[PDB]
């Protein structure tokens, strides 16, 4: 994480696709190093199909510069998450901020 | 504000302290500035260029 | 050539009709194999591993 | 095979055998200078500060 | 740069420092005074030199 | 030429302690403290986990289904597990556990020389009711820093594709500091003390360590004594 | 957990006073750990016999000029501070230097005593000019352990044998290892202890303090 910072790093992490942002708010049903399944709140949920949002995380894979791009879950089993929250950090991102 | 945060820190206002050489163990004349700098590793890495 | 022919004669090795193009790890780089993919032309039999 | 014995033979051939060092924007003749090789672990070139 | 800052800090003089005014036979025991921590690097001193 | 000896060794936490050396002559407090700081921080006996063969894992870069820690991170967590042995130079510990919850360092199989100084140290979590992880954790003992890279030279058919190597972390010591305060013995001109405040992961006791330090110290002076 | 030991130790003599010794197989950081611990004790605590208190002929205080010698009182003490001697069965011996006549007054003109050994009889104390000129001084020389300057005391105690000590750590390549270090110890002495003896006795006192943790 940057110890000295600005406050844009939070915004940069989310707007760039490196991270995984919550589609809808709720409580996490399942947390794995592979995937993340979120149980949607009813106010945010559409009437049909009920639903849960399943985020399939990217694992160790080749980048353009031959670096490693790998996602890790930043949330824990059974935790409330609100829409627009960081579910998993990407490479060089820590808890929603940008750590280079 | 930085100096003020340093008062809450227990650390000097100067941002400099005394440092001792790990070899001779003797002191270093004058205080030296020590702190935490964010540092990046760029990829020019020596076992590419070589 | 004559002396290569004598060499094989003493050590009795059959020099193959096929030359080795095998892909080998570049000098100095060392790592762990995390994946393998095999693409094959349509109509050539996919081997065992594939 | 990089057998351990070859390293000592290299110290012999390096000893008295200068090498030429050069930088990217060569201007005057000092852009190339001869040095005596010193075997050094690692992939980086070490260059005398005064130069 | 670094080297010239060393020699500048080396031969320089402050107004009052450890060992000010004493006299030494030669540079050998001058360094011996400094390295042992008795005399400061910069102090006005008469020493016999050749 | 009055010689020193140790004095009250005050334990504070299971981690660190302040050892003290009472009889130091003029300036010798510094001559020792730095020379002792040197050997304390660097060359010391330690036992750090080395070879780890896990359940279904081919390499450190995959993910085992049912655990939210990447295999690479679990290896890294092991590098920070502090243990201590007595009579064995390598012991292989068998770790088994399942069920939703944290898998700590106390869930392993105890051995005669095994003492886990931090049973709460987190190896990884477990995200599913039935998911089971078995691992052979091969811990050996040695000195210094041996990175995983310099270990794959011996190799000699380490064919066990599942045996993932980690970097040897071997060392008890974390932070060593020495302070010399003037110690006044009832009669003497001026004498000094030695306050050595050290810091450790708990795998070595202070008196044992500071002894073996001076041991190696004088042992190198051996040749020096003659020529 | 076996511990690498040194080997090879070529001792290059530089005349009779000083020399550069070398030690090839020193592990990580031990070049400083040794070199510094030895530099410390060499410069500070060592056996020596150095002139301390000097009572002179006519002039008692340092602020004057003695008739018949071209050396100011301050400068003669410095030469005396550099006169190297050794005693045997005495913890203090008071010598007596006498001479007259035009010429140099050297260190062989003193009064020899049973325990007196002058290691530099040629050492110049001061000269002697026109006429006959008279110099007599009772020079009280004592024994101790270190460098005691005249301020804390009357001249500065030189009892150190050693003059200049330097340690250099150069990277030593043992047949198989990354980087190991060497130790080049260039020492300097007044001749009242032999270099090989000193470096022997130096480490001696060092390890002798360890006698409680062995």
């Amino acid at each position: 994480k940057p110890l000295v910072g600005t406050g844009m790093e939070r915004a940069v992490a989310v707007d760039s696709g490196v991270t995984a942002v919550a589609k809808r708010g709720g409580v996490v049903q399942y947390v794995d190093a592979s995937r993340i399944v979120i149980k949607v709140n009813e106010d945010e949920m559409y009437p049909g199909e009920a639903g849960i949002d399943i985020y399939n995380l990217t694992k160790y894979t080749r980048s353009n510069q031959n670096t490693c791009i790998n996602q890790m879950p930043c949330v824990s089993l059974g935790e409330p998450v609100e829409r627009g929250d960081v579910l998993a950090d990407g490479p060089s991102t820590d808890l929603g901020e940008l750590a280079l | 504000e930085i100096k003020e945060l340093l008062k809450l820190g227990d650390l000097p206002t100067s941002g400099q302290i005394r440092l001792y050489d790990g070899r001779t163990g003797e002191q270093f004349e004058r205080p030296v500035t020590v702190g935490y700098m964010y540092m990046l590793k760029l990829n020019h890495l020596v076992d590419d260029k070589m | 050539t004559p002396e290569e022919k004598l060499l094989r004669a003493i050590f009795g090795e059959k020099a193959s009709d096929v030359k080795d193009s095998s892909l080998r790890v570049p000098n100095g780089v060392s790592g762990t194999v995390i994946d393998v993919q095999v693409f094959t032309r349509d109509g050539v039999e996919k081997d065992k591993r594939a | 095979r990089e057998e351990a014995v070859v390293w000592d033979i290299l110290d012999e051939v390096i000893r008295e055998h200068p090498v030429l060092l050069n930088r990217a924007p060569t201007l005057h003749r000092l852009g190339i200078q001869a040095f005596e090789p010193v075997l050094i672990e690692g992939k980086a070139i070490q260059l005398h500060p005064l130069v | 740069q670094d080297v010239v800052l060393g020699l500048y800090y080396m031969t320089r003089d402050c107004v009052n420092a450890k060992g000010e005014g004493m006299v030494l036979t030669g540079p050998k025991e001058a360094e011996r005074l400094y390295r042992s921590g008795l005399a400061s690097l910069h102090a006005r001193v008469k020493v016999r030199i050749t | 030429f009055l010689k020193p000896r140790l004095v009250d060794i005050e334990q504070v936490s299971s981690t660190h302690a302040k050892v003290t050396l009472e009889p130091l002559e003029r300036g010798f407090g510094h001559t020792l403290g730095n020379a002792l700081r040197r050997i304390l921080l660097s060359s010391m006996p330690g036992c750090a986990v080395t070879e780890v063969e896990i359940d279904g894992v081919l390499h450190e870069y995959s993910t085992k289904e049912g655990v939210q820690e990447d295999i690479l991170e679990i290896l890294l967590n092991l590098k920070g597990l502090a243990v201590r042995v007595q009579g064995k130079d390598e012991v292989i510990l068998t770790l088994n556990k399942s069920g939703i919850g944290p898998v700590t360092a106390a869930d392993i199989t105890h051995d005669g020389d095994v003492e886990i100084v931090k049973p709460q140290h987190v190896i990884c979590h477990l995200t599913d009711e039935n998911a089971s992880i078995s691992m052979r954790i091969k811990v050996q003992r040695g000195r210094g820093y041996v990175p995983a890279s310099t270990r794959i030279h011996s190799e000699e058919d380490e064919r066990p594709i599942g045996r993932l190597l980690v970097d040897a972390c071997y060392s008890p010591v974390e932070r060593i500091a020495y302070n010399v305060e003037a110690a006044r013995v009832e009669q003497r001109t001026d004498l000094d003390k030695l306050v050595i405040e050290m810091e450790t992961n708990g795998t070595i006791d202070p008196e044992e360590a500071i002894r073996r330090a001076a041991t190696i110290l004088a042992e190198q002076l051996e040749a020096f004594v003659d020529l």
